[PDB]
């Protein structure tokens, strides 16, 4: 759970050349074109 | 829309929203201005 809610962490990193901004930029278009109901959020070293 | 009564949106918000807004920054107290949802089981006192 995160923030009281139901959640699973998933754990990855940028292809060698490309940055984390560029890696998150990707995953969040790729959080948007999933099923209804279904949120995202960052934590730990993607928060800071 | 017309879809959700008094008592829907009251329990959707106690629901889904209260817990989120009263972790938020800033936050103190939060009072809900109605009741979240519970199993209610109306005895009748002739059937028993």
């Amino acid at each position: 759970r995160y923030n009281g809610l139901p959640s699973m962490e998933i754990l990855g990193q940028a292809a060698p050349g490309k940055s984390t901004g560029e890696a998150m930029e990707l995953m969040e278009q790729l959080a948007s074109k999933l099923p209804t109901g279904v949120g995202y959020d960052w934590t730990g070293m993607s928060y800071q | 829309d017309g879809t959700m009564t008094q008592e829907d949106i009251s329990d959707y918000v106690a629901a889904n929203m209260k817990d989120a807004i009263s972790r938020t920054s800033g936050v103190g107290d939060v009072q809900l201005f109605g009741s979240q949802y519970a199993m209610r089981i109306w005895m009748n006192p002739n059937e028993l």
